[PDB]
């Protein structure tokens, strides 16, 4: 109330009505969770290919809101609507709901646990499956980790109710991928073994991703025991036509099931998905009408209504899905401050092939800087950068690499010539020295090698696995010494959030110690405080529901304290908060 | 097997009847009103549950169908009425 | 001289019987006894799903030897496969704007429905650099009149039960939140 939430701009509270409720006319009926839970992984195959209608994935619940929102959707909303969706919505196959950048974003500025995000969901989903996007040799960071630690990390996330591992490679490398596809197969879960789209298989000017390619991806795929292999295009590249060819070519060379996710970027989605659907695809990654469009999915009753009268229809209940989007276009409206702007279908992303999250995180950082009004160039940067890497796919981590070397290019007024002679000597990035020194893994086609003799001066550069190259964890010690830094016994979760993310961990458990569970809040009290004769009810607990009404905020003091007056349970609370902007002794 | 307890009223005695069940290791849940959102005996209580919703407070007290609700909801073993409202009241 | 077909119902649902395929090619029929020299088929509410575009294409060009003009709005997010299902039955012109202006209650974007059809049978006669170029000054100039923008715009799949234009959806909601109705706009729609 004092001070303001961090990052956005100070405003007042405004007064939201209490989002639009469904009216669902509930059909009951068995879902690919139950199969899954009696019968195993092979039978929920079986029946996705015997299925002759699409299948859909609601990707409400991470993707919609991290291409549009920032992963800003706190757990808060998703549990006054994810009853409704496991009920009036049976005939999704899998709602996915973690894993990607929320795991890193809700510790780092949501200030809960993605698990105990994890574990309400199960509690209030118990017939829908879940999925997260696992990156092969990472699982939510950046950074490599040891096989141990992700074969723990998969144990775990299986444990806690994740049912759909879509594992995909940052540079489409099968050593990074076959690990963590061999410990989901022996966890018992579904392996979604994922290849990453880029570039145009019907231009004959870019034949480094051909048909062929893909095709020879998806056998050595195939190879291993994954159970459903996934196309997923980052940037909406995928054109009708050129995704009709790409699904009828891989389901005459494999035999699993084909798992289509692509963006609206370029407004081609919806026909994407028809023309995938007519190719004979089985699952779609479609997200809801309120959250979709733009940088987001396509919306699934847009690919309802488009294949209403074809050959091959789409298994949803729209009348439920327009009852779930009224309520998700009324808690949109809490994200006020995180929307990104106005949308529009952009077709320059054609060229530069940003991922839509790291486009938005890309203009932050040029906004950041002095170079908000150089976004062309940068975007042209951006392109060059690609082209003269070598056309590495651009996806998480590795379009991160290529996103802060053409900052770094466009900052530093660098040139393509300048970089490729003169530029030994020059500093560079740790994620471009990190990519090319082999921690991303081996790209396709190999590393340009007089740019790479460049770019690292003379630290190692390995050409196998990173996971072999790196110290072991012992997660005893490692139990210890979080034990001992935050004071009570961790369990598994804990402790492989602590591997990944150390810092990270520790702040959101200072804040855990200082604030509280904040996630209990709703989001306009979350964000904005409260205001001045202001009424709340706060359900700390079921049976246990605080009544907090502010009376007054009192004016600031030598020492910068203000006194505010609170009435906490109907009793005189006063509460003394340091205030930040008086900066006076 | 009595391990929860019920107190179907409001005020002192509600309060009085937590500090025994607590004294004899029972868990308690309370009931009240909208319009005794601010009473004390609703926060002395292991669990809260508002009764009576739309109604007259005291004819929201007096609700058998809604304090029985409660009551089973919340996994209650007994009820103790108190003196007043359903007190003496054989329904 | 462009004779108008306003089209409205689903041509391809047999619950709906008063607005048919052979209503619309009586009306076609009436329009060519005229001197028009291109039909044109208003789709005002976005309501021409692609199979039933195809359908009503095909008999439209088999009926009648004038080109078929057509107009379609984004508000149910099947803008753009309808107008690539339109060019595939034989439709000579549709209606597109930039892509700045594009989407969500406009008309589909011109690059995109040109990006659709980049490797099909029939291709769109565009430059798309041009067209993507101007999209810059369009996307530079709309954040001029930022009072006059209707809020955040969605795919909206409820215009196929209440079928108001996209101008006069807006002018409706304008006026139902002037007059203090605001809170029950979705009574007022089913109404
Ligand atoms: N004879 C017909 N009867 C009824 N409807 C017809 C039709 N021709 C087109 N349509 C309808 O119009 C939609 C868009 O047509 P389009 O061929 O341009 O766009 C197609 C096309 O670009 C591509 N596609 C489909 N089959 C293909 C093939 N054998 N080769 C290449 N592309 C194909 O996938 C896109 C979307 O496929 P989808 O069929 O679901 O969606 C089609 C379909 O619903
Ligand atoms: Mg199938
Ligand atoms: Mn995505
Ligand atoms: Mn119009």
């Amino acid at each position: 109330t004092v001070n303001g939430f961090p990052g956005i701009e100070n405003t007042e509270k405004r007064h939201f009505e209490e989002p639009r409720q469904p009216l669902l006319n509930l059909e009951k009926k068995k879902t690919a969770k139950n199969i899954l839970d009696e019968q195993g992984a092979d039978a929920v195959v079986d029946y996705v290919k015997n299925t002759k209608e699409v299948l859909l994935t609601d990707t409400t619940l991470r993707d919609a809101h991290q291409s549009l929102l920032a992963t800003r959707l706190r757990l808060q909303d998703m549990k006054g609507i994810a009853q409704a969706i496991d009920q009036g919505l049976p005939e999704l196959f899998s709602a996915e709901m973690w894993g990607g950048a929320t795991f890193d974003v809700a510790y780092r500025f949501l200030n809960e646990s993605p698990w105990y995000r994890l574990r309400k969901l199960r509690k209030l989903m118990p017939n829908t499956m879940f999925q997260m996007l696992f990156r092969g040799s990472n699982a939510v960071g950046y950074q490599n980790y040891p096989d141990n630690v992700i074969e723990e990390f998969i144990r775990v996330a299986a444990h806690e109710g994740i049912d759909v591992f879509r594992i995909f490679d940052s540079l489409n490398w099968l050593p990074q991928m076959e690990k963590s596809i061999q410990a989901v197969r022996d966890n018992g879960k579904i392996a979604e073994a994922t290849i990453c789209y880029t570039g145009d298989i019907l231009d004959p000017s870019r034949p480094k991703y051909n048909i062929q390619y893909y095709k020879d991806l998806a056998k050595e795929l195939e190879a291993t025991g994954a159970h459903i292999l996934a196309v997923k295009d980052m940037a909406g590249l995928l054109k009708p036509q050129a995704a009709y060819r790409l699904i009828s070519e891989l389901k005459d060379t494999v035999d699993l099931p084909i798992h289509l996710h692509t963006h609206d970027t370029s407004g081609n989605g919806i026909i994407t998905y028809s023309g995938a659907t007519q190719a004979g695809v089985d699952i779609i990654d479609v997200a809801t009408a309120s959250l979709a469009g733009g940088t987001s999915q396509p919306s699934m009753q847009s690919i309802y209504y488009a294949l209403e009268h074809g050959p091959r229809h789409a298994s949803i209940n729209v009348k439920n899905a327009e009852q779930i989007d009224h309520y998700w276009e009324d808690v949109r409206k809490y994200y006020a401050p995180f929307e990104a702007g106005i949308t529009s279908p952009q077709t320059e992303v054609y060229m530069h092939e940003m991922p839509g999250g790291q486009y938005t995180n890309l203009k932050s950082q040029a906004a950041a800087v002095g170079l908000g009004h150089r976004f062309d160039e940068i975007k042209q940067m951006y392109r060059k950068v690609n082209m003269m890497f070598g056309d590495i796919i651009k996806v998480t981590p590795s379009s991160k690499v290529v996103g802060d070397m053409a900052l770094f290019m466009i900052q530093n007024d660098l040139t393509e010539e300048d970089v490729y002679a003169r530029g030994n000597e020059l500093n560079f990035p740790e994620s471009v020295v990190s990519f090319f020194r082999g921690d991303l893994g081996q790209p396709v086609g190999g590393f340009p090698e007089k740019l790479q003799k460049i770019i690292v001066k003379d630290k190692a550069v390995i050409t196998d696995r990173p996971g072999l190259h790196a110290e072991k964890v012992d997660f005893e010690t490692v139990k210890a010494d979080l034990e001992q830094k935050i004071g009570y016994e961790p369990g598994d979760h804990e402790v492989i959030s602590y591997i990944m993310y150390p810092q990270v961990f520790l702040d959101y458990q200072k804040m855990q110690r200082e604030f509280g569970a904040v996630t209990l809040l709703d989001t306009p009290t979350f964000l904005h405080g409260m205001r001045l004769n202001e009424k709340i009810e706060v359900q700390i607990e079921k049976g246990k529901t605080l009544s907090i009404r502010l009376d007054e905020i009192g004016e600031p003091d030598l020492a910068g304290n203000r006194v505010l007056f609170f009435n906490l349970n109907g009793q005189r609370r006063e509460v003394v908060i340091n205030d930040q902007s008086v900066q006076a002794q | 097997h009595m391990k929860k307890l019920l107190v179907a009223n409001r005020g002192e005695i509600a309060v009085r009847v937590f500090r025994a069940c607590n004294e004899l290791g029972l868990s308690t849940v309370a009931v009240y009103a909208r319009e005794d959102e601010y009473s004390v005996h609703r926060f002395k209580a292991d669990e809260s549950y508002l009764i009576g919703q739309g109604k007259k407070p005291i004819d929201a007290y007096l609700d058998i169908d809604d304090i029985i609700r409660v009551a089973l909801e919340s996994g209650a073993d007994a009820i103790h009425p108190g003196y007043g409202l359903l007190s003496e009241n054989l329904e």
